[PDB]
């Protein structure tokens, strides 16, 4: 069976403008494992992004974590862009500053 | 309080393209300590206490143990694939194996095979055989069952070799593995004319198991009043969690967040 990824974007600590933080994008519950994840800064794919090791849960679904060090501002917008075989076009989830 | 050690294997076949993919991981008490690639074929460490050079006595057999499993996994992958009459197709095979030691040293082991993301074969040590989770797994089950020696060796690994490796790991692990760091608890909010959304976050904590709940007037709220917590990882080996509560503006003060974690001496209660 194929499973579409669940996407969650959040910060390491509650966002405080000018204060260093981490933007995380956790993809999980998907199958097969071939997945491509991008962190976006105002539409611009961010480079120098880290990721945990591909792993999977009891139900055999896979989960991967993507994260980058970063300092937010008021003009800055962040999101996570995910594409998987179960998805027609890339899906984009915006980073809600409250998360 | 019991302890665990389990390995995770994953790999994929290629559409008529020979060879496959592969990668293994080792966890002790749900803490990832070892990574293994096939592309690089190198055994990397994932924690400070279990390093390549740092106490490299174990890193030797552990690096052997995985290369061995790699071969076995490959053989198994081919066996399972060929027993489905699968070739020009692309498939995946995942394995999970490990042991669970109790406070009393009594061990419980397991070995499970997942094919194309679904349960397929599961080792049943007690009966020295395998459970086929679906019809198409029986041919393989029958193959592995032709000579009990395979089951015997397999069980021997799960009941002897594995626990011994767990003990040895729990050794160079003391001080870091059992180390628990409590969460920083913060209650943020998002206010609007119609409703205020309270958010309670538990940050940079470990181990992952935690307890978070809302209190109305210093008293517990029926669990069915707020979705259960959400637990997420940070890349650094710590975790965070959060719960949400929608309340009428003004009433914020009547709600407090209560968080419990072994790292905390007693339940921690935070105001909005």
């Amino acid at each position: 069976i194929q499973r579409t990824p669940k996407i969650q974007v959040y910060s390491r600590h509650p966002a405080e403008n000018g204060k260093s933080n981490f933007l995380n994008c956790y993809v999980s519950g998907f199958h097969p494992s071939d997945i491509e994840v991008d962190l976006l800064k105002n539409g611009e794919r961010i480079e120098k992004v880290e990721h945990s090791d591909l792993s999977f849960s009891k139900d055999w679904s896979f989960y991967l974590l993507y994260y980058t060090e970063f300092t937010p501002t008021e003009k800055d917008e962040y999101a996570c862009r995910v594409n998987h075989v179960t998805l027609s076009q890339p899906k984009i989830v915006k980073w809600d500053r409250d998360m | 309080r019991s302890h665990s050690l389990h390995y995770l294997f994953m790999g994929a076949s290629e559409q008529d393209l020979g060879l496959s993919l592969f990668e293994a991981l080792g966890y002790v008490d749900d803490q990832l300590f070892v990574f293994y690639d096939h592309e690089s074929r190198r055994v990397e460490p994932r924690t400070p206490w279990v390093s390549s050079r740092i106490s490299s006595q174990m890193w030797l057999q552990l690096s052997q143990s995985l290369k061995g499993w790699d071969h076995m996994f490959t053989v198994d992958f081919w066996t399972i694939m060929e027993n489905h009459n699968h070739s020009k197709e692309s498939h995946t095979l995942q394995v999970i194996l490990g042991c669970e030691m109790q406070e009393d040293n009594s061990t419980e082991g397991y070995w499970k095979y997942g094919y194309d993301g679904q349960d397929h074969l599961e080792f049943c040590p007690d009966t020295l055989d395998w459970r086929a989770a679906e019809p198409r797994a029986w041919p393989t089950k029958l193959e592995w069952e032709r000579h009990k020696i395979r089951a015997r060796q397999n069980r021997a690994y799960l009941e002897r070799d594995c626990p011994a490796q767990l003990q040895q790991l729990l050794e160079l692990g003391r001080g870091v593995l059992d180390q628990q760091v409590p969460p920083l608890v913060k209650v943020t909010h998002h206010v609007t004319s119609s409703v205020t959304t309270l958010r309670c976050r538990a940050l940079n904590y470990y181990p992952q198991n935690i307890t978070m709940k809302w209190l109305k007037d210093k008293q517990p709220m029926d669990a069915k009043e707020f979705e259960p917590k959400d637990v997420l990882p940070n890349g650094d080996g710590t975790y965070q969690g959060w719960i949400t509560l929608a309340v009428p503006p003004g009433e914020e003060q009547r709600y407090t967040c209560q968080v419990e974690h072994p790292g905390l001496d007693q339940p921690l209660i935070v105001i909005w």
